[PDB]
């Protein structure tokens, strides 16, 4: 997943 | 970030926290007015701060600019995260100091096994969440590349690498995306994506902003 909040998987 | 440490109010101070009415992504200043970040963190809304320990108390030193442009590259594609980069143009110039300072872009791409500073307000747990206040920090080599494509095999395009410690405990994670990956004094990585956080045999993937030296000031000079 990207380590955004929140994630995109 | 899991397995860090706290960096130390400002002792990054090219860091940036992307907020949305949340730190939802860090980036890393690289002039007054420009931060890179990754595209996956784009969206609108986003709101540059600059100078920040604790994102969720104002401590001072902080700078909170509204991105103006947010440049994601042309050719990120968001299922690969190829060229997960974007840059944000900061509606104004955020006023350098000690707390508040540009990092540079790489002249030239890191090798394997630089120690780079890995910093961002993500989880700092592998399982589960917790958010931190203050900015953490790791310190964590680049894998090779064929390691990384090991880890992540067809997942590696030249525009990533890996970095961190393939026995889990350290990685960033979410809420860092975006996010410096310093070595040597040069920006070298986004934080961009891993399976998981922390996780063996699952190191991070940061974007390989040596690769878009070139974009990034061609695309700042034309912005
Ligand atoms: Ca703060």
């Amino acid at each position: 997943c990207t380590k955004s909040i929140p994630p995109q998987c | 970030i899991v397995g860090g440490y706290t960096c130390g109010a400002n002792t990054v101070p090219y860091q940036v926290s992307l907020n949305s009415g949340y730190h939802f992504c860090g980036g890393s200043l690289i002039n007054s007015q420009w931060v890179v970040s990754a595209a996956h963190c784009y969206k609108s809304g986003i709101q540059v701060r600059l100078g920040e320990d604790n994102i969720n108390v104002v401590e001072g030193n902080e700078q909170f600019i509204s991105a103006s442009k947010s440049i994601v590259h042309p050719s990120y594609n968001s299922n690969t995260l190829n060229n997960d980069i974007m840059l944000i143009k900061l509606k104004s110039a955020a006023s350098l100091n000690s707390r508040v300072a540009s990092i540079s872009l790489p002249t030239s791409c890191a090798s394997a096994g630089t120690q780079c500073l890995i910093s961002g307000w993500g989880n700092t747990k592998s399982s589960g969440t917790s958010y931190p206040d203050v900015l953490k920090c790791l310190k964590a080599p680049i894998l090779s590349d064929s390691s990384c494509k090991s880890a992540y095999p067809g997942q590696i395009t030249s525009n990533m690498f890996c970095a961190g410690y393939l026995e889990g405990g350290k990685d960033s994670c979410q809420g860092d995306s975006g996010g410096p990956v310093v070595c040597s004094g040069k920006l070298q990585g986004i934080v961009s994506w891993g399976s998981g956080c922390a996780q063996k045999n699952k190191p991070g993937v940061y974007t390989k902003v040596c690769n878009y030296v070139s974009w990034i000031k061609q695309t700042i000079a034309s912005n």
